[PDB]
């Protein structure tokens, strides 16, 4: 359920 | 006391000393020696250290009055150099929080003298390298203090500091090279600022700093300047004292304003052994009489502008007088008196605009030499004291504290001439001689209603403030990532800055792990989820933060065996 | 071989708008009147009027840098249009290579507060230790300052003779 980078 | 530390965080500090080290550096380590050195004072419990920078509110404050020693540290240790040379700004935060924090704890007594036992002594030390100003607008060759104050009751008072603040600029001026001069000084010369006529006027000597020994004897220097007092300025009154006939007349005499005719010097308020607290009987007057029927106050000054008469007169002595006696700081002043060398005789001090009709107004203390010539102290006694003591005199040795209708009428008159606040400390004189149904309980010369309603309305705003001070101080920089504008996907977009507390989870999102060492974490996360024990970890390492404590391991773990 | 008339030539293309010529002949000058500026410029010469007619023309030609370094040749700093000059992102005249030859603390301190506003880390670390440079500490006993402001404007000047023409 991760669709991008962490932070942003 | 109060100690505060304005320290600048422009990027002039960047510059580095001979030694290699920056001056930022070495204004933390100043810092550091000067609390080893007030720990070495005893006084350290009632010692408290805040921190102040340059940069824009609400992050200009670091260090809040509730904050404790290990927060303190962290933070001046954690200081990163990337301000602007915004003097006047820093200076007018640091002294808005000193005002609001006394006007919050009320001992302010405005329009009733000025309590020398009432004192908040603070002692604020700012930090800077002695370079040009710097302003968004451009450079600046004056300290121009803000004229704007959002904070409300500010201007019940001309200047932003008071009295019982004392402001103390370190300059760094440590050469690139190492100096070759070998410097035989045995004193600190003062600086050439902007930020010296301001710490004259509120009473500091600002220093310039070359080497690392006469830091250390400018911090030995200001260590033995802690302590607490009063600033007050000192204005010759009538003219100049006769010339001692011990003497020949010097004809070489300048014509003029002495220093020791107008000096501002600050008078020590030794506190109570017994209780702590400093102890005191008789404000001094101030410079209004005050009207029971102004619905606003004239503002007063920061310091008590004072006037001493040098006509040397008798200073009478009556028994059981509550009698505000303080020892004044060493000055061209108290050099001038013991060397006329009159322990016996004094110089009486007044307060101007004291009465209705009296401009100069009544004599309210003397400054008196001690038995031992060696200082000058200042005797404060009710207003109109050669007024008043003859009428006790009378009272307490003939009358036999019964007094007649025109030692009754008298007083009264003394009392029409005596400024309205009074009253209270000389109930409690009278009641302490021993005849408190001398002043009846029932006349009271309060405020008039509207300024006691502004100032409780004042205090509640002052409350208010506080609070939110309290909410806004402890709140770190905030890094943006916001959209960057430039013409030559619709207009709103941002590339995104890198930001060193990241903290990527490798373990539980994929978008890290760059390709270098993808087969490696994937045989990583196969390894884990395949071994899958009691405990699961996210993040491969997890070394430690900043510091690895032995009590605290122990502490974690048990010890089984007490061995005895 | 005539400063008097290399003054004459830029101040007509400056009337007539041609900066970069203006430039030029302004350079042109300098050489001639020093041995490419291996020593310092005369300001009989590089009068204060010129130096703000070359300043008015290189903030026209967009070499905002450049016009702060000559900001600093000014016999009196104008820290008002340097920073007015650094204050546009359009520039084109190298901000991280002149970095080196800039040579006033309070510049820098601006460069410094503005590439941190703005989150240029890495030029800001460029100006950092450009400022941490021990040739200059604006503490020194001025001879070393002197010589050092010499130095780099020569280099300077030597580059924009490189560059021109």
């Amino acid at each position: 359920t991760s669709p991008s980078y962490s932070p942003t | 006391p109060i100690l505060l530390f304005l320290i600048d965080t422009s990027a002039s500090m960047n510059q580095r000393s001979h030694l290699g080290t920056t001056y930022l550096d070495t204004a933390k380590g100043a810092v550091e020696t000067f609390m080893k050195l007030r720990a070495r004072d005893p006084a350290s419990r009632g010692d408290r250290y805040m921190l102040v920078t340059f940069e824009e509110p609400p992050y200009a404050i670091k260090a809040g009055w509730k904050e404790n020693h290990a927060t303190f540290m962290n933070e001046l240790k954690n200081l990163q150099a990337e301000g602007l040379t915004t003097l006047g700004q820093s200076l007018r935060t640091a002294f808005d929080l000193l005002n609001l924090n006394r006007l919050v704890t009320g001992i302010d007594n405005y329009g009733q003298g000025r309590n020398p036992f009432f004192l908040e002594p603070a002692i604020i030390i700012t930090i800077t390298d002695g370079s040009k100003l710097t302003t968004t607008s451009g450079v600046q060759d004056e300290l121009h203090l803000p004229l704007n104050s959002p904070l409300p009751g500010s201007e019940l008072t001309k200047e932003p500091f008071r009295w019982d603040q004392r402001l103390f600029a370190l300059v760094l001026r440590l050469p690139g090279t190492m100096s070759v001069e070998s410097e035989q000084l045995t004193g600190v010369p003062l600086d050439d600022s902007a930020i010296t006529p301001m710490c004259e006027v509120t009473g500091g000597r600002s220093y310039s700093v070359c080497s690392p020994r006469m830091l250390n004897q400018c911090l030995e220097s200001l260590v033995q300047k802690v302590q607490s007092g009063v600033v007050i300025n000192f204005e010759k009154a009538g003219p100049d004292p006769s010339p001692v006939e011990d003497g020949q007349p010097d004809i070489s005499r300048p014509f003029g304003s002495q220093p020791w005719h107008s000096c501002h010097k600050l008078i020590y308020v030794r506190p109570n052994p017994k209780t702590g607290v400093p102890i005191g009987h008789w404000p001094v007057p101030e410079s209004f009489w005050p009207d029971q029927n102004s619905p606003t106050l004239p503002p007063r000054t920061s310091h008590p502008v004072v006037k001493f008469s040098c006509t040397d007169c008798e200073p009478m002595v009556i028994d059981k007088l509550p009698f505000d006696k303080y020892e004044l700081e060493p000055s061209p002043l108290t050099q001038f008196i013991l060397e006329r060398k009159s322990p016996q005789t004094c110089w009486q001090v007044y307060v101007s605009n004291s009465a209705k009709y009296s401009e100069l107004g009544h004599p309210f203390g003397y400054l008196k030499a001690s038995t031992a010539l060696n200082c000058v102290n200042l005797f404060v006694m009710p207003y109109n004291y050669p007024v008043l003591l003859p009428l006790l005199d009378d009272l307490f040795k003939v009358h036999k504290a019964k007094p007649t209708l025109k030692w009754r009428q008298s007083f009264e008159s003394y009392l029409k001439t005596m400024p309205p606040y009074y009253l209270g400390p000389l109930k409690k004189a009278v009641r302490m001689m021993g005849a408190p149904n001398l002043i009846a309980d029932s006349m009271e010369y309060g405020l008039s209603y509207s300024v006691i309603s502004y100032l409780k309305k004042l205090s509640q705003q002052a409350k208010i403030e506080s609070d939110r001070v309290i909410g806004s101080v402890g709140k770190k920089v905030v890094q943006e990532t916001g959209i960057k504008v430039r013409s030559r996907e619709y207009t709103g977009f941002q590339v995104a800055l890198l930001n060193k507390d990241l903290k990527p989870q490798t373990f539980r999102n994929a978008y890290d792990i760059p390709r270098r060492n993808l087969l490696d974490h994937l045989t990583r996360m196969r390894s884990n989820l395949l071994k899958s024990t009691r405990r699961f970890l996210k993040g491969q390492d997890e070394d430690q933060v900043h510091s690895v404590p032995i009590a605290q391991m122990g502490n974690y773990q048990e010890y089984l065996k007490q061995v005895p | 071989n005539n400063h008097s008339w290399l003054i004459i030539q830029a101040d007509i293309y400056f009337a007539t708008n041609q900066y970069s010529a203006a430039l030029h002949y302004y350079l042109q000058a300098g050489a001639v009147c020093s041995d490419f500026f291996n020593k310092a410029v005369p300001p009989d010469v590089y009068t204060d009027q010129v130096i703000k007619r070359m300043i008015k023309c290189c903030s026209l030609l967009n070499c905002h840098t450049q016009v702060a370094i000559l900001c600093q040749f000014l016999r009196e700093i104008d820290y008002k249009t340097a920073f007015k000059s650094l204050q546009e992102q359009n520039s084109h005249d190298a901000m991280d290579s002149y970095y080196d030859y800039i040579w006033d603390v309070t510049i820098l301190e601006y460069l410094t507060y503005l590439h941190h506003k703005r989150g240029e880390t890495d030029k800001r670390q460029i100006a950092i230790k450009a400022i941490g440079q021990t040739e200059l500490n604006a503490s020194n006993p001025e001879e070393v300052l002197q010589l050092a402001a010499q130095r780099r404007k020569k280099k300077f000047l030597q580059a924009m003779a490189k560059l021109y023409f």
